[PDB]
C-alpha cells in the first residue's frame, strides 16, 4: 500500500507534463500555419 | 539637322531602360547566448528526508 501510494504519485505527475506536452505542441503548430499564411501573402503582394 | 520631320515630329522611337522590378525585404529572428544559474551550498534541515 505504501508502494502503491508512492507510484501512484509519479504517475499523476507524468501524466501532468503528457498535457503539457501535447498542449504547447497545438499552440505551436497553430503559429506555424500563421507565419505560413503571412509569407505566402507576401508573395501574393508581390504579384499584385 | 536635328532629324525632326517638317512638322516637327521626331523620327527615331527613344529607349529608356525599364526600371528594375520590385525588391524583396525580409526579416529575421535573432538569438543571443544565455546562462543558467548557480547552485549554492545546502542548508542542513530539522527533519528526515
Amino acid at each position: 500500500p505504501v508502494m502503491l501510494e508512492r507510484t501512484r504519485n509519479l504517475v499523476a505527475q507524468l501524466t501532468q507534463f503528457g498535457t503539457s506536452l501535447l498542449s504547447m505542441a497545438e499552440h505551436d503548430d497553430a503559429d506555424e500555419l500563421t507565419t505560413l499564411l503571412l509569407q505566402q501573402g507576401m508573395e501574393l503582394a508581390t504579384q499584385s | 539637322r536635328h532629324n525632326l520631320s517638317i512638322d516637327g515630329q521626331p523620327l527615331s522611337l527613344a529607349i529608356y531602360a525599364e526600371p528594375t522590378d520590385p525588391k524583396a525585404l525580409l526579416t529575421s529572428m535573432v538569438q543571443a547566448s544565455q546562462g543558467g544559474s548557480a547552485v549554492l551550498p545546502g542548508t542542513l534541515s530539522l527533519y528526515r528526508f
